[PDB]
RNA sequence: UUAGGCGGCCACAGCGGUGGGGUUGCCUCCCGUACCCAUCCCGAACACGGAAGAUAAGCCCACCAGCGUUCCGGGGAGUACUGGAGUGCGCGAGCCUCUGGGAAACCCGGUUCGCCGCCACC
RNA sequence: GUUUGACUGGGGCGGUACGCGCUCGAAAAGAUAUCGAGCGCGCCCUAUGGCUAUCUCAGCCGGGGACCCGGCGAAGAGUGCAAGAGCAAAAGAUAGCUUGACAGUGUUCUUCCCAACGAGGAACGCUGACGCGAAAGCGUGGUCUAGCGAACCAAUUAGCCUGCUUGAUGCGGGCAAUUGAUGACAGAAAAGCUACCCUAGGGAUAACAGAGUCGUCACUCGCAAGAGCACAUAUCGACCGAGUGGCUUGCUACCUCGAUGUCGGUUCCCUCCAUCCUGCCCGUGCAGAAGCGGGCAAGGGUGAGGUUGUUCGCCUAUUA
RNA sequence: UGAGGCGCCCAAAAUGAUCGGGACUCAAAUCCACCACCGAGACCUGUCCGUACCACUCAUACUGGUAAUCGAGUAGAUUGG
RNA sequence: ACAGCUGGUUCCAAUCGAAACAUGUCGAAGCAUGACCUCCGCCGAGGUAGUCUGUGAGGUAGAGCGACCGAUUGGUCCUGUCAAACUCCAAACUUACAGACGCCGUUUGACGCGGGGAUUCCGGUGCGCGGGGUAAGCCUGUGUACCAGGAGGGGAACAACCCAGAGAUAGGUUAAGGUCCCCAAGUGUGGAUUAAGUGUAAUCCUCUGAAGGUGG
């Protein structure tokens, strides 16, 4: 920019959105990644492997696809990381897909977070990832008990829509045990 | 093709030229030698270019310097237009010229030493010190200032 | 330069990470009964002794770190390369 | 030279060209080279370990194995025949 | 000492001072003369002064040649004549001596030179049609106190 | 790719600028702190929960060359330099001829305001 | 009785280019010398090591050289120490935690290009045990290249082997490794004189002389500032530039060490000219007489004395 | 008034001057071309020798064949006499 | 007596044919280990002194620095200069590997491997590139060819400049160089210049001739 001797990042460096140090430890395992991403609204989970001009995203599951399996509900949650994580962890496993190990990107390891979740999902799919169990939210937040009793403290529906007053990590359930099951239609 | 002389002995000219010469099967001075104008060939030509004489020669010439000079690839027998028509894939010396001008073949290939022994030239030649351009006898010829120079050395 | 009294590392002998007590290596007293001992007065008599006759070397301007690592479980010690350090002072 | 250190005269051969200059894409540097391949030996100035000695950059040697994550290469240096162990960073697969 | 000891580029190029120290002051006074306030370009004459072999000149010979070129100038148009001359270039050769035999001979500091390639322009004068003529006497006693043959070039002036 | 994710090459992608785009879609900004988590002080950030509003940022789409960069034409230049050869020239430093290679600066006119791979998606 | 080293434009003195690291010399792969140019290392650090989390530095600008806020800012900061090199969601900073600065054993490269050689070093593995991290992963000290030491002997660490018919005890011998030094640093325990000298050799190496060179020395030429009351050039003549000689001095080590006898002087012979006199000229700040400067010219001449070995020189009376 | 060619001045050394000498001037100089010659052990060619290899052979005994791609040599290694 | 120091060491021929360098050394007038020479045995199909092309390595020449860095002018952006320890650029060229062509090898066994025997570790010169030095027939590098250890022809003579690498003997034709005589070949041809005996001198310790000047 300035002249001759300027040195310019590399793009997904300008752009902040690829840690290349984190990359590189990545990539050092031989395995695939379990990419983890989150928008405000949605949650997407990606298993990607190495290729000679780019990665290759051998399976995926986003937080919308949810719906196509019975889910009414908001999809910028813990339940819905989660079981985005399963599903995606499934089609993984469909594909061949035997072991990953987790790629947060530029979010924080911060303990029971969705990108944890995410990666518990993708566990419980049959997928051998390396981590830590102390370091993932207890099974009840993950349900989605958390807002549960958020909208105990009710007075106003959580919700606007009305998918119900006091939210159903029940629901969570139902999805969960579709998913696990087998006729399902990855 | 160009037909290739020394004109230059090998005490002091370097190594890898006098390696290169050999190559190019000519172990002595005056010693001809016919090569196909390819890429590779053209780099040796090039390297050996100050204690040489060449350029394409005309088809009678060679037609001179081959009933005159070509041997077989042993023994003394003379070569002629019988033993060219006994001996190789054409029917007389001209045949072979006209395939040799056209890299259709080598002298190798037809049973004949790759090298032609000439003498030395009748008259002299115009000196090892300098180029053609400059009235010397080294580097590329004309098709007519390499005649010159074959005929006077048949 | 500071070395701590205790730390943990590995002991080569419970062969596990334990702590450790670092001390200066004291030499030790000689007894006079050795066989290079019994050679100098065998070969030392009028005259020159060669090897005998030879008097104490010089000094390095700097020596290594000469020190025992002492497991505290097993109370057994071990010895490691040591580095050259002008000054060595255990803190504690 | 002056002294002979591994380092001696290498200020050309290790030094960046001013653009190249920052972290290296690991792309690279996770490369995998199959038993027999061609390579060809560069050190990476930004990359610190993994490199073999200096006098080798240039060559074009033959993976003949590996070790722990580097790579054992085969090359001739002169007349003697040497095995180099050096990480892919520092390796570009040949023609 | 004699410019037989230094006027031929016979050495390495010895200039960086962060690696010299002790390097003797240039005797040059001036590297513009005349009216320096203006350009070369108000005026319709240009004479160069052109080196015809490649030589170092050192600061003692640049000195004593601008300056019987210049007092000339000073002595036919004025101390303050119209007209302007530039000595372009500058010694930055650092010079050696080695004044004990032939051990441990690399030499003290003794001068600077300036590298000049045969073709050059040594000086450049700018002057009026009136004043060509005296500008070419004054290169004539200039090239006098340099090593090489030189030629007196004209540059812009048709009037001939 | 009517706005997404992971990338490869790592400025041809930088710097700067103009125009265009979003009712239950996407990305955002955005709203908000009971929880997981968080600030040597701040729900700013990080983290979690969520949709009243918005296309003003970002982002995506279209585009501009003034600066920086890439490549190309024409000029500089077959110049500078140079591998091989010489009973060629020069008092000499050095130069020349033949042969085989061949710049850089700079000027002028174009090119360049990324290209490509994988996955997902009215 | 011995030792008293090596390098070296001969040797001594001085120095260490005697073990190491960086830039340049080095001629764009590698290798490469000189008493070559610039300059360093014989440590320091329990953090100034390791990991993780959080974070971005010099410098400049704007608002309230310490502090606070904002903007610009690919790196000019910092990273222990030479130099060159590496590094920005870090290899830097801050915080916290930790001891991998760990044990065992290798592969490879380096040391020592090619091409054999030890200690030492590095990169890269496997095994054991650990630290931190969610995890991938990172940690075999400090971002990289200097910071180092054989055999014999001693001390030390843990276990085991062994000592002459046999048992016990004492005290020994050994396998593996750590520490203690040899810097002349691939390791002897080590001062001088010789003109009273001696031997082997060397022109492999100096002194005289020869030869090469010509900085020095001598002489010349170009330019001509300046002064010469005015006037460059009667005359004197700075600076700078270009040369010739081989009388001085220096440099080199080519010839000669199974000897080419030294300085000065003397005697006797030949020569050179850049001419001191003599011959013939030109100019003059040439009246004359005489000076001063210049030209041709080597036929002839150029002498006697005082100090001093002196050469040179100082001095005296003569002299064309 | 510019450029080029040859020459002139600048230009002094010691036993007897020199381009090897003589000597040469529309050259026996210099430069531009050209013509014809002389001139090695090189190159070509006849015969022979050695050596290496091949065929035949017990043979390294004869006989035949190949060498454009064999033929110089200090220190030194090897082998026949 | 010992010496790493000087001298000497006696018959013929055939094949090959060096090193005057690297590491270590109380080592530099010596050794050892390598490099290189040679001999024997083993192996069994490739090899690579040349060139072209492809895939890579490199920052020297040159160039340039409103590209870093540090030098270096003046004026009221412009204007004047540089770099062995500078580089936004950047050759020729050197170099790794591979394919192709060439050459070579499979009865002449190449390439590689093992073993016996050395000699050698004062080198020199030309050319190119150097560094030091005013310079040197100087000192010290580097690549190459030569002398050393290389005849014969030419260069007046003349280790390394030119031609040329050479069994014996013979005929022939050239090479460098030369053709007025000495001395084999022209008092050759067309043309121009020079009047100084310039010159009749490739290279060179060896052949000088400069700055400056010239209505020859
Ligand atoms: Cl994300
Ligand atoms: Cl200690
Ligand atoms: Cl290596
Ligand atoms: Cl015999
Ligand atoms: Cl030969
Ligand atoms: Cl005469
Ligand atoms: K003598
Ligand atoms: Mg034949
Ligand atoms: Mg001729
Ligand atoms: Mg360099
Ligand atoms: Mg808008
Ligand atoms: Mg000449
Ligand atoms: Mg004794
Ligand atoms: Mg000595
Ligand atoms: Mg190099
Ligand atoms: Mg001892
Ligand atoms: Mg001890
Ligand atoms: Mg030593
Ligand atoms: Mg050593
Ligand atoms: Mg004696
Ligand atoms: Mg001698
Ligand atoms: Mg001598
Ligand atoms: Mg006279
Ligand atoms: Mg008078
Ligand atoms: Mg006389
Ligand atoms: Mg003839
Ligand atoms: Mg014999
Ligand atoms: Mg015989
Ligand atoms: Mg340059
Ligand atoms: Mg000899
Ligand atoms: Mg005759
Ligand atoms: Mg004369
Ligand atoms: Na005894
Ligand atoms: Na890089
Ligand atoms: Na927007
Ligand atoms: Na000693
Ligand atoms: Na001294
Ligand atoms: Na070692
Ligand atoms: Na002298
Ligand atoms: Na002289
Ligand atoms: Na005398
Ligand atoms: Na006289
Ligand atoms: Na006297
Ligand atoms: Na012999
Ligand atoms: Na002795
Ligand atoms: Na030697
Ligand atoms: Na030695
Ligand atoms: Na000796
Ligand atoms: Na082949
Ligand atoms: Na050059
Ligand atoms: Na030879
Ligand atoms: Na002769
Ligand atoms: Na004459
Ligand atoms: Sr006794
Ligand atoms: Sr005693
Ligand atoms: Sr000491
Ligand atoms: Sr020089
Ligand atoms: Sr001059
Ligand atoms: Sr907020
Ligand atoms: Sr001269
Ligand atoms: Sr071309
Ligand atoms: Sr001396
Ligand atoms: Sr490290
Ligand atoms: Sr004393
Ligand atoms: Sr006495
Ligand atoms: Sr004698
Ligand atoms: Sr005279
Ligand atoms: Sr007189
Ligand atoms: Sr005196
Ligand atoms: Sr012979
Ligand atoms: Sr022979
Ligand atoms: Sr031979
Ligand atoms: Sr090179
Ligand atoms: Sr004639
Ligand atoms: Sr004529
Ligand atoms: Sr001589
Ligand atoms: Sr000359
Ligand atoms: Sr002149």
């Amino acid at each position: 920019a300035t002249g001759p001797r300027y040195k310019v990042p590399m793009r997904r460096r300008r752009e902040a959105r690829t840690d290349y140090h984190q990359r590189l430890r990545l990539l050092k395992s031989g395995k695939p990644r379990l990419v983890a991403r989150k928008s405000n609204k949605h949650v997407r989970a990606q298993l990607v492997t190495l290729g000679p001009n780019g990665d290759d995203t051998l399976a995926s599951a986003h937080s919308s696809d949810l719906a196509e399996y019975g889910w009414e509900a908001p999809t910028g949650n813990m339940p819905s990381a989660y079981l985005t994580g399963l599903l995606a962890g499934l089609r993984a496993q469909e594909a061949g897909v035997e072991e990953a190990v987790l790629d947060i990107g530029l979010n924080s390891p911060t303990p029971g977070s969705k990108v944890f979740a995410i990666q518990e999902g993708a566990i419980d799919a049959g997928l051998d990832i390396p981590h830590n169990d102390d370091v993932l939210a207890d099974w009840q937040r993950t349900r989605g008990a958390h807002i549960a009793e958020y909208d105990e403290q009710l007075e106003e529906p959580l919700y606007s829509g009305d998918f119900d007053a006091a939210d159903l990590p029940e629901h969570f359930d139902e999805l969960r045990e579709t998913l696990l099951d087998g006729d399902i239609e990855l | 093709m160009h037909a290739l002389v020394q004109l230059r002995g090998e005490v002091n000219m370097h190594t890898d030229i006098q390696d290169t010469l050999e190559m190019l099967n000519i172990h002595h001075v005056n010693h001809c030698t016919l090569v196909p104008e390819t890429d590779a060939y053209r780099g040796m030509v090039a390297k050996v270019n100050d204690f040489v004489a060449f350029g394409e020669p005309s088809q009678e010439t060679l037609e001179t310097v081959l009933a005159t000079r070509a041997e077989p690839l042993e023994g003394d027998a003379d070569v002629d237009d019988e033993w060219v028509a006994e001996h190789t894939d054409y029917d007389d010396i001209s045949g072979l010229a006209f395939a040799l001008l056209s890299e259709e073949t080598t002298l190798r290939e037809q049973g004949l030493s790759p090298t032609l022994r000439l003498h030395p030239p009748r008259g002299g030649h115009d000196g090892v010190k300098h180029p053609v351009k400059e009235g010397g006898q080294l580097g590329k010829h004309d098709t007519e200032g390499i005649d010159d120079l074959l005929e006077a050395m048949r | 330069m500071q070395m701590p009294r205790r730390f943990n590392t590995y002991c080569p002998h419970c062969n596990e990470h334990q702590e450790h007590e670092v001390e200066k290596v004291r030499s030790g007293r000689q007894t006079g009964m050795k066989w290079i001992d019994r050679q100098r007065e065998r070969n030392s008599g009028i005259g020159n002794d060669g090897k005998f006759s030879k008097v104490p070397g010089g000094d390095k301007p700097t020596k290594k770190t000469d020190l025992k690592y002492r497991c505290g479980e097993c109370g057994k010690a071990h010895l490691r390369e040591g580095w050259r350090a002008g000054r060595l002072e255990f803190q504690e | 030279p002056s002294s002979n250190g591994p380092l001696e005269g290498t200020r050309g051969k290790l030094k960046n060209k001013p653009r190249d200059r920052g972290t290296s894409p690991p792309q690279r540097a996770v490369e995998e080279f199959d038993d027999g391949e061609k390579v060809h030996l560069k050190i990476d100035p930004s990359v610190p370990n993994g490199r073999f000695h200096p006098r080798f950059d240039g060559q074009t040697g033959t993976v003949e194995g590996k070790q722990g994550d580097a790579y054992k290469v085969d090359i001739v240096d002169g007349g003697k025949e040497k095995t180099i162990i050096v990480t892919a960073a520092h390796l570009r697969r040949q023609e | 000492k004699p410019a037989s000891m230094y006027r031929d580029i016979d050495k390495p190029a010895y200039t960086r001072r962060e690696y010299i120290t002790g390097i003797p002051g240039s005797k040059i006074a001036q590297h513009k003369m005349g009216r320096k306030q203006k350009d070369a370009d108000d005026y319709p004459v240009q004479i160069s002064l052109i080196v015809e072999e490649t030589v170092q000149l050192r600061h003692g010979s640049l000195e004593a040649s601008r300056l019987s070129a210049n007092r000339h100038l000073i002595k036919e148009l004025g101390e303050e004549g119209d007209y302007k001359m530039t000595l372009r270039k500058f010694p930055h050769q650092v010079l050696r001596e080695n004044k004990d035999g032939m051990r441990a001979a690399f030499g003290k500091i003794v001068g600077t030179a300036a590298r000049v390639q045969a073709g050059e322009q040594l000086f450049t004068a700018y002057c009026n049609v009136e004043d060509a003529e005296h500008v070419k006497e004054a290169f004539r006693r200039a090239y006098n106190k340099i090593t090489p043959s030189c030629r007196i070039d004209s540059s812009p002036a048709g009037n001939a």
